[PDB]
């Protein structure tokens, strides 16, 4: 039950050029035809094969001063090495045709830094216009390293080094197992042997490999050092988008600390210690990651410097609040305007829109890259491309540290308090004239963990003989996952007037830790968006299905790239991987449940659709209006002046069925 | 190079099986020996392999119950792991004869945690007297893991899995070379990024493989948690060994400093941030090594309780100095005697002999298991058998962590605070009647880097194949510091005729000032080089003394492979088994400069006097009344040591090639 799409035999190829780039990623196969086009492929000569004359030149006079070498970790937030990523990312992008893209690519990924390459290659994908409806496998097929503790990944080592089991049924006791030509390793989250703080109750979701790969589509669908101009519509937008996505991902994690028992999001100081640690059990090849012991004095001579410019950069902001209405950036910013949110996003973001130009320069201080470089505890690095990782350096490690969420929120009610100067809407802008919805009903709603799945063979380095027979697609980490049952909700609406109309499904918790009911004036930024859609009304009175499956926010997992390879050769490609890449994963869509119901609330909203004055359609698929995102609850409400009869708020209650814990999976006997 | 023994049939046998069980330590061989011996051992029904009938049921029962599981980290400084290692050491010790003790060693090596087999193995080849005589490969060959920084083991683990060199010019970039087909990795020692500060300017001392084992072999000599009474007339003397070796240690360490610019070890305080972080490159296959910040706070809500017990364990020490004399733990102590510097020495210890018992007991709690605990900056143990490992939970990495020299430094501070109730020596007993000193010469001494090599073979995983032929290979290189030999002449004249002790220190010159050392605030600082006895002549004469032969040093261990060759013609080496618990010859020396580095020389002539006819649990035990470090071990007032019989001789140590390890280790 994989949502297929058909596709020709020209696809099929670059599809499979494409996905060639991905196998074996830290090797190379001196006999495939990558590595001839690579070696040999001369981009001087090729000049006039790129739409950007001078990005050509940057490049080729960065590549003659040298660029990071092989093996290194590449991350984003250093000058030297993002600098380097997008020169590269200009040469991809800049390419004439697919074929040139295609040759371009097997330079880079013979003679560049592996992760420097795969950065670049994967937003190229993804930005390249004869590219969209492309497949690009999950993130964590392509960096399996950063998706599992060392505990596995040493297992996997050990397995490979010895080429094979000394002992099946000793094997077996350490979760290991052989199925058809394939090793399957058992693996549980670090809370299983690892308890420091509170925090590690959350740990099959903030571990959890979808929600982390999220974060890093996200990422590359709009870089924080690129323009937005490609998006036409989206770039007066792309600061409501920043704010939405971190209110978003907020709104989904407090709903797992509640349920869990640990209430509100800790806030801290610059001058003052912070109380959780992390303590990051993954590995780099070259090091361990950084620690952050408990109560960790962020304040402590080597930050200094980097502390001044964070108070400087939010106090800054404290004044534009103060001022309500000001210059700055070369723009005057009215708080009162609702627009104006492009600005504050931007600001936080620290992005090239803020700035009006293609690509962020160095000399324009990130305020996130400086609150993650003081938040992950490293010490300095030794030089530009040399540094001790953080959970906080990837993309697609973020999510694992208790302080990456604590930093969002920090941002987030920054912006909440810009959001106090927009005036509240009133009934008439609510009203939706002559309809009133006269029940909502829910199938019930349970969690449960079911096994997974996914190929982590990049982490393993083959022989050349292996390399050449191509047996190198061997290892599979099996590991808990959250998930939920289908269920629906049936609205029952009456109207007098036939007419089109949007329906909008949003979750909210419906109590405090005290148990004192939400009031929306406190709690409106808690609500989680679930759906988005559009129907007809008739006159009289109607019933209107929905299931979870058709959910628009939500994608189903992707498969594994072997599969892929499979399915091409039929020519089909799994429709959630092509063009809905980057939205959450359906299973982690509720918390996960108690066994006795936990209560929250659905929050259900229906509105005319009047025409489509102004519609997203360029990053995401997602606002079809002329509202702004999280509409109706994108600013502050007034309860009173809020209720109307097209609202309805019904009491639901989140199960859970089978094991409560993960690690009782992974138990043998 | 190597200093050789001639050895017999019967020994290269025994030795042989011995060294058999340090053979790629962490899988099994189905097909080896020890192996079909283990299984073959019904462990049940040879309650009559043992001498002591209580340590073979004690062990039982443990058994019955089960141990810590293979793969897992061991650490002695965990109670319910300590008590395994200890139960099994027990059996290992009291087995009846060699075969016994073999079988048992087979059937450990099979069914048990490698690392808590390897502990007790270690120590019980060392402590039964019937393999008093026997060899061990060094500790870097049996635990590469706790000497490879991460870099290089993942550097091995990635050419295991690749079945070798894909192209052998990528690898040598990489400082990886073929070598009579086996592998050779260059390594560097850690930069910046592993000592966030200062400290990383000694590197190449704290990483030193020598200096790690020397640690290590200091401990198996006689663990802290067994008694001393295998040694008879040396217990009296166990704290006053734990002392010296410490305070020699740390003198050594900071001749470092000084030479590399760096001055006094800090002081610190439990409830104030250490200034000196640690970062260590190891990590135990489930979790990385602890990493310690700069400026650490030590005092927080988890350390609380440990806090309170290290604090009130040192003040209890000071209410002692206060009042002079006392009972506790049995004793009346009178500090003004010896039976208290082995006392002071025990104290700061908790070892066994502080209680007068054989073997320490559950709920005796250490100052330096829990000192080492909250230095160590890990998370708590998740349960009875799973830690975070830090450098402090093994005396094989405790060395490379700044932290060490700094808890010792203290516990030495303490010590010498006791010992000002010691009454000093006066010019009779330190002028030795009719006989001079009239000079000191001495060779150029020069330092400088060459390369070693040890097999990691160890931490590497071999397939069934490739196990039936036990296998090897897989080498690091490294530059290590070193010295050229040299040669001190005394010239001596004396009336009549005697047997003379002569005694060699080591000190610093001057302070980082460059203020001239008085010795009032120096004799703590002078580390001993050598000890010897001499028939002396009436008149003049002149003793000439080698460094290659000086007493406390000893030459590098032989890897296995050259061991076995050696066996092979009848040979081993005499370091390894008449002296492994001495520090090598090559960090004799702390690092010169091409300038020449100030320190000076001490020469004590002293009568001989014939005593003592032991069993020596360490070679810093000569057979001599006098104490440890004499006339170093106590305080000095500074003019009785212008005895004729003494001389300070000005010496300047020198450096020769490159001066920083990294350029041995560039490749093209
Ligand atoms: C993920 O996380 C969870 C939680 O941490 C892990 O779950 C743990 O899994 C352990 C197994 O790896 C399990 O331990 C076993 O418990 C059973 C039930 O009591 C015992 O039968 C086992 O004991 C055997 O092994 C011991 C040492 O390894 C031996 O001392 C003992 O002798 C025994 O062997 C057997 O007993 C006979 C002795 O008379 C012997 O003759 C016979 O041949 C047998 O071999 C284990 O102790 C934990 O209890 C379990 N924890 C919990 C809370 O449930 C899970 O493993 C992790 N998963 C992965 C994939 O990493
Ligand atoms: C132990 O530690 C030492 C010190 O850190 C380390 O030595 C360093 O090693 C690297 C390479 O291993 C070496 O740099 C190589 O450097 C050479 C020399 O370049 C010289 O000349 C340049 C002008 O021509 C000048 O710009 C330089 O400043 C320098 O004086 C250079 O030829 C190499 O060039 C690059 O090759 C790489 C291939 O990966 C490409 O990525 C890149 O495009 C270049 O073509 C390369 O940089 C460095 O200089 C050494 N450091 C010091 C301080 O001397 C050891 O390697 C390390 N050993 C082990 C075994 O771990």
């Amino acid at each position: 039950t994989i949502k297929t799409k058909n596709v020709d035999a020209v696809f099929v190829e670059k599809q499979k050029k494409i996905l060639s780039f991905f196998q074996d990623v830290s090797q190379l196969n001196t006999d495939d035809e990558y590595y001839k086009i690579g070696k040999d492929y001369d981009i001087e000569m090729n000049m006039d094969n790129y739409t950007n004359k001078k990005a050509v030149e940057e490049f080729l006079k960065m590549y003659r001063t040298g660029f990071m070498p092989k093996n290194l970790e590449f991350s984003v937030f250093y000058d030297k090495m993002r600098d380097e990523a997008i020169a590269l990312f200009h040469l991809f992008y800049y390419a004439k045709d697919f074929e040139t893209f295609y040759k371009t690519a097997c330079f880079a990924r013979v003679h560049l830094n592996q992760g420097q390459f795969l950065y670049a290659f994967y937003i190229a994908v993804i930005q390249r216009s004869d590219c969209h409806g492309f497949v690009v496998p999950a993130p964590y097929e392509v960096y399996p390293k950063m998706f599992m503790n060392m505990e596995v990944l040493q297992k996997i080592y050990v397995t490979k080094m010895q080429d094979g089991l000394i002992n099946p049924e000793a094997a077996a006791k350490y979760g290991i197992h052989k199925e058809n030509d394939y090793f399957v390793y058992k693996a549980n989250y670090s809370n299983a042997v690892l308890y420091n703080n509170e925090e590690q109750r959350l740990t099959y979701f903030t571990e959890d490999i979808g929600m982390n790969a999220y974060y890093y589509y996200f990422h590359s669908h709009l870089p924080f050092w690129w323009t937005s101009e490609k998006y036409g519509a989206l770039k007066e937008r792309r600061g409501e988008v920043y704010f939405y996505f971190y209110q978003q991902l907020l709104a989904r994690y407090y709903f797992e600390r509640l349920t869990n028992g640990l209430g509100k999001i800790p806030e801290f100081s610059w001058y003052s210690p912070i109380k959780t640690g992390y303590y990051p059990l993954m590995l780099t090849k070259f090091t361990p990651f950084a620690q952050r012991p408990d109560y960790y004095n962020l304040h402590t001579e080597e930050n200094y410097e980097r502390v001044r410019f964070l108070d400087t950069y939010e106090k800054t902001f404290v004044q534009f609040l103060q001022k309500d209405h000001f210059e700055a950036f070369g723009q005057k910013i009215d708080f009162h305007d609702p627009k104006a949110i492009n600005f504050v996003g931007n600001y936080w973001q620290d992005n090239a829109d803020l700035y009006g130009e293609e690509v962020t320069k160095d000399y324009q201080r990130s305020y996130e890259v400086f609150a993650r470089r003081v938040l992950g505890a490293a010490p300095m690095p030794f030089d530009k491309y040399t540094f001790m990782p953080s959970a906080m350096d990837f993309y697609q490690t973020s999510l694992r540290d208790p302080a990456f969420y604590q930093l969002y929120n920090r941002i987030v009610e920054y912006i909440v308090e810009f959001k106090q100067y927009l005036k509240p809407y009133t009934q008439d802008k609510l009203y939706f004239d002559g309809v009133k919805i006269t029940d909502v009903k829910v199938d019930k709603l349970t969690t449960f963990f079911e096994n997974f799945e996914f190929d982590a063979s990049n982490s393993v380095y083959f022989s050349k003989e292996e390399i050449k027979n191509n047996h190198v697609h061997d290892v599979k980490v099996r590991q808990p996952r959250l998930n939920h049952s289908p269920f629906n909700v049936n609205i029952e609406v009456d109207s007098n007037v036939a007419s089109d109309a949007v329906v909008k499904i949003f979750l909210a918790p419906k109590y405090d830790d005290n148990g004192i009911p939400l009031t929306l004036e406190d709690n409106w930024m808690k609500f989680f968006e679930l759906d988005w859609f559009t129907t007809k009304l008739t006159a009289g009175q109607n019933k209107i299905i929905r299931n979870s499956n058709e959910f628009v926010i939500f994608k189903e997992d992707s498969v594994p790239m072997t599969e892929i390879m499979k399915m091409l050769d039929e020519g089909k490609v799994p429709f959630d991987m092509s063009e809905e890449f980057c939205y959450m994963p359906k299973r982690l869509m509720l918390p996960r449940g108690t066994e006795g119901g936990f209560p929250f609330q659905l929050f259900v909203f229906v509105y005319p659709f009047d025409n489509k004055g102004k519609d997203l359609a360029p990053f995401e698929s997602f606002v079809l209006d002329n509202k702004p995102l999280g509409f109706p609850l994108d600013r502050p409400v007034v309860d009173a002046l809020f209720k109307v009869p097209n609202m309805y708020f019904k009491d639901i209650f989140i199960y859970h069925e089978g094991e409560r814990f993960p690690y009782k999976f992974n138990i043998p006997s | 190079e190597f200093k050789t023994t001639p050895v017999d049939a019967a020994f290269v046998e025994k030795q042989k099986k011995i060294l058999s069980l340090f053979y790629n330590v962490n899988e099994i061989s189905y097909e080896a020996e020890y192996y079909k011996v283990a299984q073959d051992f019904n462990i049940e029904a040879s309650k009559d392999c043992y001498t002591n009938m209580k340590a073979y049921e004690n062990f039982m029962m443990m058994y019955k119950v089960g141990f810590l599981p293979k793969n897992l980290e061991f650490s002695i400084f965990y109670e319910k792991m300590r008590e395994e290692a200890i139960a099994l050491f027990k059996l290992f010790y009291y087995a009846k004869d060699f075969e016994c003790f073999y079988k048992t060693a087979c059937y450990a090596r099979v069914y048990m945690n490698q690392g808590m087999f390897l502990y007790a193995y270690y120590i019980a080849i060392i402590q039964r007297s019937d393999t008093a005589s026997f060899v061990l490969p060094a500790p870097y060959e049996a635990y590469p893991q706790y000497f490879v920084n991460m870099e290089v083991k993942n550097k091995m683990d990635y050419v295991k899995m690749m079945d070798g060199c894909l192209d052998e010019k990528i690898c040598y970039n990489y400082g990886i070379i073929k070598e009579n087909e086996q592998f050779v990795m260059y390594a560097n020692y850690s930069n910046s990024l592993t000592y966030p500060n200062n400290e990383d300017r000694i590197a190449y001392l704290t990483e030193d493989v020598g200096l790690n084992a020397y640690y290590y072999y200091f401990h198996s000599h006689l663990p802290f948690w067994w008694n001393s009474g295998k040694y008879g007339a040396f217990k009296e003397r166990r704290g006053e060994i734990y002392f010296f070796f410490y305070q020699q240690l740390l003198a050594r360490y900071y001749m470092e400093r000084l030479t590399n610019g760096l001055g006094k070890i800090p002081e610190f305080s439990w409830y104030s941030p250490l200034r000196t972080g640690y970062l260590p490159p190891f990590n135990s296959f489930y979790y990385p090594f602890a990493q310690r910040s700069n400026d650490y706070e030590l005092h927080t809500e988890k350390n609380y309780e440990e806090i309170r017990f290290l604090d009130i364990y040192e003040k209890t020490f000071f209410q002692y100095l206060q009042q002079g004399h006392f009972k506790a733990f049995d004793k009346k102590i009178d500090l003004h005697s010896s039976k208290a510097v082995n006392f002071v020495g025990n104290y700061w210890q908790t070892n066994a002999d502080l209680f007068e018992e054989d073997f320490l007991q559950f709920y005796q709690r250490s100052y330096e298991v829990n000192a080492r605990r909250v230095l160590g900056a890990a998370p708590k143990p998740f349960n009875q058998y799973t830690f975070i490992p830090s450098a402090l939970d093994f005396y094989q990495t405790s060395a490379r962590d700044p932290a060490f020299y700094q808890l010792y430094k203290r516990i030495v501070q303490y010590i010498i605070e006791f010992k000002q109730y010691q009454v000093p020596y006066t010019q009779e007993a330190l002028h030795f009647v009719g006989l001079k000193i009239s000079d000191v010469k001495v060779d150029k001494m020069v330092t400088f880097f060459d390369h070693f090599d040890f097999d990691a073979f160890n931490t590497v995983y071999f397939s069934k194949e490739e196990l039936k032929s036990s296998p090897h290979g897989y080498k690091v290189r490294q530059p290590r510091l070193n010295h050229k030999p040299f040669t001190v002449t005394i010239d001596i004249k004396s009336d009549v005729a005697t047997n003379a002790v002569v005694k060699m220190f080591l000190g610093p010159k001057y302070d980082e000032n460059g203020f001239p050392f008085s010795l009032e605030d120096n004799w703590m600082n002078f580390y001993e080089l050598d000890w010897f006895v001499q028939k002396v002549n009436p008149g003049q004469s002149q003793i000439t003394r080698s460094s290659t032969d000086f007493a406390f040093f000893k030459e590098d261990s032989l890897p296995m492979a050259e061991i076995y060759k050696l066996l092979d013609q009848g040979k081993i080496p005499t370091d390894m088994f008449n002296s492994s618990d001495t520090m090598p010859s090559r960090l004799m020396l702390p690092k010169g400069t091409y300038d020449g580095f100030p320190f000076q020389l001490f020469v004590f002539v002293y009568p001989y006097e014939p005593t003592p006819k032991e069993s020596e649990p360490f070679k810093a035990v000569v057979p001599d009344n006098k104490p440890f470090g004499y006339p170093f071990d106590r305080p000095v007032l500074p003019q009785y040591f212008k005895q004729p019989n003494m001389f300070f001789k000005k010496v300047l140590v020198y450096h020769e090639g490159e001066l920083f390890p990294y350029l041995f280790n560039i490749p093209h």
